[PDB]
């Protein structure tokens, strides 16, 4: 047993090839509409794969009008997670992603102006596997 | 080839039908042609057998090899048994310009044989500076080619062309002028060694076969008692070495039902099978020893799932036709008998020689399919054994790994529908004294059998 | 039906086989049909003016086509199947197989079925 | 991999669909038969010898920007033109393994509220067939579809002869007087039909 | 790394050109009904853009009957967020917005009379990008 | 059909081309058709009383129209297409293109297809 975990401090995100270092949360999932159909002779139901759909959520602290200016244009998100205790790093890129809604305005009381972005992505590429 | 469209046509018999076959068989064949004194594997192709051992039905190679091939065996391990006195067809060709007629080229058959290879050399009518070298097998042309007069090219050209799988040229000496014209000069001096095969010579094939692995072994269509007893001991020896070989035999041609049944009763090993009937195939008789080749091939080809309880054989007619009572005696004696039914020769009941005891659980051991099922599992476990003997740490995790491997392997047999229930577990008794390669395990399974008989009762 | 025999022609040598008598080697109806099938495959369509539009194939023209691999496989199946089936003796051609043994160099199989290959029902009143 | 190709021939256009057919393809097959009842026996099925025309339908969208591409408006105009084409179209579907002459039965485009540049398409095809209206004897069947097209004007080549042009370009070859009797062909060609020159432009009939 | 965030204290809101400084919370999003359809040959689903819909929420402390008097009349909302640590400011205006419901009455116990407004807006304009 | 030839008229110079003999330069049917097409496009419809309602176009009147750019593009396509297609020799006109090279000053292309441009099927029984 050894400590080889990873921390969000190591996260590096290039929104369209630009380091959006101000994003303090990110998550992306690649789900499949697995059809499940029940066969006559088989007791247990059979699950059949289907087409995949990529969704991603990304929220941070506002520092400019980047996303509002970006609009619904297609773009790319490159995510790099690097182990610092030992060398090696994971690197992912969402092949073609679009926003589902512009967080046009958001603010409340004395709190910092947080920004939340949600969208979908067609596909992905796994550039490094650790 | 140039870019473009090319096409050919082939007879449907030339289809690559070798896919999907099963089983491995061995044979100490007598052959007129091919490699001598070694085992060779054939992938169930008639042409491959034809090229490797010719097509002389007089010789046991092509004859029995064809029958085993018709049995749909995945791989046939043929050994060219020989008497000795082995020789290759050879010839020496001579030069014209030297008044002493200098010998410059020696030709030789690719393999030892006695068939009539012949050479005819004539002046090339287009150009005397060349000459046409036509290679013959008896009156049949076998290969033709024109050649330059220089000796080195002539030996090269003969050894160059595709159709010289039969003969290889060799240079004895150099010369400037072309060889002398000759017609149909036989490659004398050869010998196939089929003459007067010794009883002892079979034993050489046995030892050679031992290094290989095969599902069953069948004699070369010979009912000699000494060979059968010798092979009986030989197969029994290989069982003690872990090699589970199934033996197929057939009694002598003149044996009656009494002799055959006594022979089967005399040795009732479950690894031995006696054929008690000759058979017909395009007017060519096959003695029970000869028929055992086809019986062995069918049993081996069926593998685990199938059986030959009522398989329709390729044969056309069986000379000894038995009544039900005679059938019952032969079947009770462990004799395997083919029966004629409505123009069809059908093997009956899949029996082997083991019928004297059938002590309760050993009743199943009297059938070939049951024994084949048992032997294959032992082979598969033996393969998995040798991957771990003294090569994995004998710890509980490692032992659990072995059990997981064996358990999953049996689960494949469940997927085939072969087995209804199975269990594999730690042999706690023999586990009390374990060592590096002496971990011990136990198992038992319930083989699914093929439907054999039906009883109907018409209530009225 | 009464199809008739024809004369052998070794496509390997590109010459007619003739007996020692010197007469050309006759051969069976079924042999003639097989001889015809290979010839029709090798004859490009619409180009050899002796024959009508029915005869011949178009496999050579497909080489220059820009269709994908899978599309070319179907076109090969259509072209070979269409060319052969014009003969009365053909019953069915199919079971096509393909093997792109290199990056862009292909080997393909197909199986032909004769009229005589049909299975006949056995019954009479 | 899946692709769709429509190889029009009366217009030598080899259209390739930019977009795969949305959700799912499907082709039916139904044996052509009739049902008949018999007194004291009941229903029976009588097969009818003829085959049956069957349809292939799907839907797509012609995107504005994507691999070869063209404007959706022109593509719709292209297909809508092809709908009225009497001559047949060759449809090839790679992954589905379909290949045969078809003709477009119905076609429809649509502009959604957004995505105004794209055009949602719903198309339907019908399997195509042909109507082929002394010394009786067995001969080759006329199974080959004759789908091949040539220009309505021919430029004579060096080795050509008027009979050869007729056979290559009008079938039987004895049809040459149809080419010659056209007054434009008579004007350009000499008064001898047997004599012709490389170049002369000639107009096959129809 | 440097501090260049923004705080809701910097928020300036002109409801119809009038400083409604009493609103201590605002958020507006500009979402799109992204159609997602599955193609035969492509493993992953294809997402196609659609028409956009603008929604906004705005709540504060009541100080008058402005919203109740306003009713469902169309109006404009100009949002200005200004960086104070460094110069520069974002400026947005919702081009045409309407209330979805009048918070006609709301009050409870000794608490201050809060007011909550929700509505939709047809479009927007980005007047400054920081 | 038997369309007939006509006489050249250099639209650049606005005069008939005549040979050194002094006779007007005759020209081909297809040349005459091209000569006719340009003339018909330049002839406004309903206004030059010599011709019926079939002849002429209305492109000039579209200039004063208040329709949008895209609407004017379709009207140009309709007007040019309608004017040309009256001729028997026309098969099809289309592939229109537009380029508003300045703010409100336009250049457009279109492609004409003759009857002879048709492709003919090759088959006979």
């Amino acid at each position: 047993e050894e400590a080889s975990f990873l921390n969000g401090s190591d996260v590096v995100i290039l929104i369209d090839g630009v380091e959006e270092l101000y994003m303090e949360e990110i998550k992306a999932d690649f789900e499949q509409d697995e059809q499940s159909i029940k066969l006559l002779g088989c007791q247990n139901e059979i699950s059949r794969v289907g087409t995949t759909k990529g969704s991603f959520s990304l929220n941070g602290y506002k520092t400019d009008s980047k996303f509002a200016k970006l609009g619904f244009r297609s773009f790319e998100i490159i995510y790099n997670l690097s182990n610092s205790e030992t060398l090696g790093y994971e690197s992912i890129r969402l092949k073609n992603c679009r926003l589902k809604k512009l967080p046009l305005i958001n603010s409340k009381a004395g709190e910092i102006v947080k920004i939340e972005v949600e969208g979908s992505f067609r596909g992905y590429d796994l550039l490094n596997e650790l | 080839e140039i870019p473009g469209f090319y096409n050919r046509f082939k007879t449907q018999a030339e289809k690559s039908t070798n896919t999907g076959l099963k089983g491995r068989l061995a044979m100490p064949i007598r052959a007129n042609w091919g490699d001598v004194g070694k085992v060779v594997t054939i992938k169930n192709d008639l042409r491959q057998l034809k090229n490797l051992f010719g097509d002389d039905m007089n010789y046991s190679a092509f004859k029995l090899g064809k029958l085993a091939l018709l049995g749909n065996v995945k791989e046939l391990l043929l050994y060219r048994l020989v008497d000795g006195n082995q020789k290759k067809g050879t010839l020496t060709l001579k030069d014209t310009t030297e008044n002493s007629a200098k010998d410059v080229i020696k030709l030789e058959t690719k393999y030892p044989t006695a068939r009539n290879f012949n050479v005819t050399i004539k002046s090339n009518l287009v150009d005397s500076d060349k000459k046409d070298f036509i290679f013959f097998e008896n009156t049949k042309q076998l290969f033709s080619s024109s050649i330059k007069g220089t000796i080195d090219e002539i030996v090269l050209e003969i050894n160059s062309n595709l159709d010289n799988e039969y003969v290889i040229a060799t240079k004895v000496a150099d010369s400037d002028t072309i060889l002398a014209n000759v017609v149909n000069q036989a490659l004398e001096g050869g010998n196939d060694g089929c003459t007067s095969i010794t009883n002892e010579s079979y034993l050489k094939a046995l030892e050679e076969f031992e290094r290989y692995s095969f599902d069953s072994f069948v004699l070369d269509g010979v009912a000699d008692e000494a060979l059968q007893e010798t092979t009986k001991a030989w197969v029994a020896k290989n069982k003690e070495l872990g090699k589970d070989i199934l033996l197929f035999l057939g009694g002598k041609t003149e044996d009656n039902i009494k002799q055959i049944n006594d022979k089967s009763k005399s040795f009732n090993d479950e690894n031995i099978v006696n054929v008690g009937s000759s058979a017909y195939y395009e007017n060519i008789k096959y003695t029970p020893s000869e028929v055992a080749v086809y019986i062995a091939a069918l049993s081996v080809s069926k593998g685990i799932t199938g059986s030959i309880c009522n398989a329709k054989t390729i044969f056309e007619e069986v000379e000894p036709r038995l009544s039900q009572s005679e059938v019952k005696e032969c079947l009770k004696s462990g004799t395997l008998v083919l029966d004629f039914d409505d123009g069809d020769v059908i093997i009956v009941d899949d029996v082997n020689t083991f019928k004297k005891y059938v002590d309760d659980k050993n009743e199943a051991m009297g059938y070939i399919s049951n024994i084949m099922f048992i032997n294959t599992i032992n082979k598969d476990t033996s393969l998995k054994r040798k991957e771990f003997v003294g090569k994995i740490f004998n710890d509980a995790t490692g032992q659990t790994t072995v059990i997981c491997a064996l358990k999953k392997y049996f689960e494949e047999l469940m997927s085939q529908g072969i087995i209804s229930e199975f269990n594999v577990d730690i042999d706690t008794e023999l586990q009390a004294t374990a060592k590096a390669d002496e971990f011990y395990w136990k198992w038992d399974a319930v083989k699914v059998d093929v439907m054999k008989k039906i009883y109907g009762t018409g209530y009225l | 039906l009464d199809l008739k025999g024809s004369f052998l022609f070794d496509f390997e040598k590109g010459e007619f086989v003739k007996n020692a008598d010197g007469t050309l080697k006759k051969c069976d109806k079924v042999q003639a049909y097989k001889q015809w099938c290979q010839k029709a495959i090798l004859t490009p369509r619409y180009k050899k003016a002796a024959y009508t539009n029915i005869y011949g194939s178009e496999i050579k023209d497909l080489i220059a086509s820009n269709l994908s691999q899978s599309a070319k496989e179907l076109e090969i199946t259509r072209l070979i199947k269409e060319t052969i089936l014009v003969h009365p003796y053909t019953k069915e051609v199919g079971e096509f197989s393909f093997n792109w043994l290199e990056n862009s160099r292909l080997v393909e199989y197909e199986f032909d079925v004769l009229t005589i290959d049909d299975e006949n029902i056995v019954i009479d009143g | 991999v899946i692709d769709i190709y429509l190889k029009n021939e009366k217009e030598k256009i080899d259209f390739h669909f930019p977009v795969n057919p949305q959700d799912s393809l499907s082709i039916k097959k139904e044996k052509r038969f009739e049902t008949v009842d018999i007194v004291n026996l009941g229903e029976f099925d009588i097969k009818k010898e003829g085959e049956k025309i069957r349809e292939i339908s799907f839907k797509t969208f012609l995107p504005n920007l994507y691999s070869e591409l063209k404007n959706p408006i022109e593509v719709v105009a292209m297909l809508e033109k092809w709908v009225d084409q009497a001559e047949p179209l060759r449809l090839i579907i790679t992954g589905f393994g379909y290949n045969g002459l078809v003709t477009i039965s119905s076609f429809s485009n649509t502009q959604t509220a957004g995505r105004e540049e794209d055009r949602d398409i719903e198309i339907t095809f019908r399997t195509y067939r042909e109507l082929k209206i002394s010394n009786t004897k067995t001969d080759l069947k006329d199974n080959r579809p004759n789908t091949q097209t040539k220009s309505k004007i021919y430029t004579v080549k060096a080795s050509d002869t008027l009979y050869k042009i007729a056979k290559n370009l009008l079938g039987k070859g004895s049809r040459w007087p149809e080419i010659y009797n056209i007054p434009e062909n008579k004007k350009v060609i000499g008064k001898n039909p047997n004599i012709i020159k490389k170049g002369k432009l000639v107009i096959p009939s129809k």
